[PDB]
């Protein structure tokens, strides 16, 4: 006799909580994806950090001549100034 | 290749030479207007120096185009800019990029 | 009984759905701080890379009175050749 | 208070970086309870820097100088020798003691 209304009440508390699921279930499948992006974001950002790496590197590796041929051609205008 | 559109007018006399730096802000977008970067939110102006490769090919002959004070629009095509790899998370492949840029001074 | 079956069937439902609903609430979460942590590597890297552009700058400005130094070296030591 | 230096496998004894010289190194770095936040191993990809042009954090210029080519060793590095009080959120922590695992490869 009251037992077909409790059903009932239990089937619409069914729906509720499969809405609610739901509501979960896509909020974080949407953050999924902005991790995802974020994630690519940051593998991203550490090569371009690598090739301004390999920048500084090369740089650093001309600096190393002009140094080497400024050194020597002061030394031969020293020698020169004597002379 | 990169097109140069005129937002605010510069002094019209001072255009930066190889081997000067240009300091600027700059916001950076894709072609829908999403922001992807912005020198003014860090509140830090950007610099590099012209013609030592150090920023991308549509920089180097747009912001030469430029007076000191200028601020422009920059639409950039692919091919100056990241082309068909683009960079994962932050812009697509084969994306043109607008940049809205403005030349501070030189140094 | 009639419904005995189905409110069994209900019970179940509903328990196994509830469970669902709760590890995708959980995994959102977790995500979600996830995410913000991401996201603060992704400017750190970002400041990173900033520096390293920086010192690339530097390292031209350098090259720059290097290679000018070198040049007026040069000079001198030419007009010292001469005069 | 600086870096200690401890070989993992040794070198050829013999032939040390000199500042100007390019080091090809592996490294992987870990916070002080072992958890990793980078490796040039994961990447397939030996690292490059050149000593003594303040390129890399004062723990790696005085501990890759004192290692020679083949030496693996472990970096502990301090604070004050790495990135101090500030750190590099979502990456090193505050006062955070940084571990490397280093290999100098060759010299170029
Ligand atoms: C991918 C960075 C790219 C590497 C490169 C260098 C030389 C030639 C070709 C490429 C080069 C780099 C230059 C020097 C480093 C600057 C470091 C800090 C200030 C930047 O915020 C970096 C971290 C990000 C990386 C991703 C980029 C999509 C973009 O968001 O910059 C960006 O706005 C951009 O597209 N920028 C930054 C502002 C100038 C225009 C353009 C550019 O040329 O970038
Ligand atoms: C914060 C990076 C720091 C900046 C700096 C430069 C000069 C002097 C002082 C500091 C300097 C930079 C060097 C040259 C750039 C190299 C670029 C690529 C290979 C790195 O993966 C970068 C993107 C990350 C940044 C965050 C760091 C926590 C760390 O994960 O490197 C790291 O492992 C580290 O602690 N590294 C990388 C390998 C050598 C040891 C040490 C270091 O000295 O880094
Ligand atoms: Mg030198």
């Amino acid at each position: 006799p009251r037992l077909q209304r409790e059903l009932e009440r239990l089937q619409a508390a069914l729906r509720q909580t499969e809405a609610r699921e739901i509501e979960w279930r896509e909020k974080a499948q949407d953050l999924a994806l902005s991790l995802a992006q974020t994630k690519a974001s940051v593998s991203s950002l550490q090569e371009v950090a690598m090739f301004l790496q390999a920048s500084v590197l090369e740089r650093d590796s001309e600096q190393q001549r002009l140094q080497d041929e400024l050194e020597l051609t002061r030394r031969a205008l020293e020698k020169e100034r004597l002379h | 290749g990169v097109q140069v559109e005129t937002i605010s007018p510069g002094d019209g006399r001072t255009f930066p030479k190889r081997g000067q730096t240009c300091v600027v802000h700059y916001t950076g977008m894709l072609e829908d207007g999403k922001k992807f970067d912005s020198s003014r939110d860090r509140n830090k102006p950007f610099k590099f120096m012209l013609g030592k490769q150090e920023v991308i090919r549509g920089w180097e002959e747009g912001v030469a185009q430029m007076s000191v004070g200028q601020r422009a629009k920059l639409t950039i095509s692919p091919d100056y800019a990241y082309g068909a790899t683009g960079h994962p998370g932050i812009i697509p492949p084969h994306a043109t990029l607008v940049f809205d840029v403005e030349l501070l001074k030189l140094e």
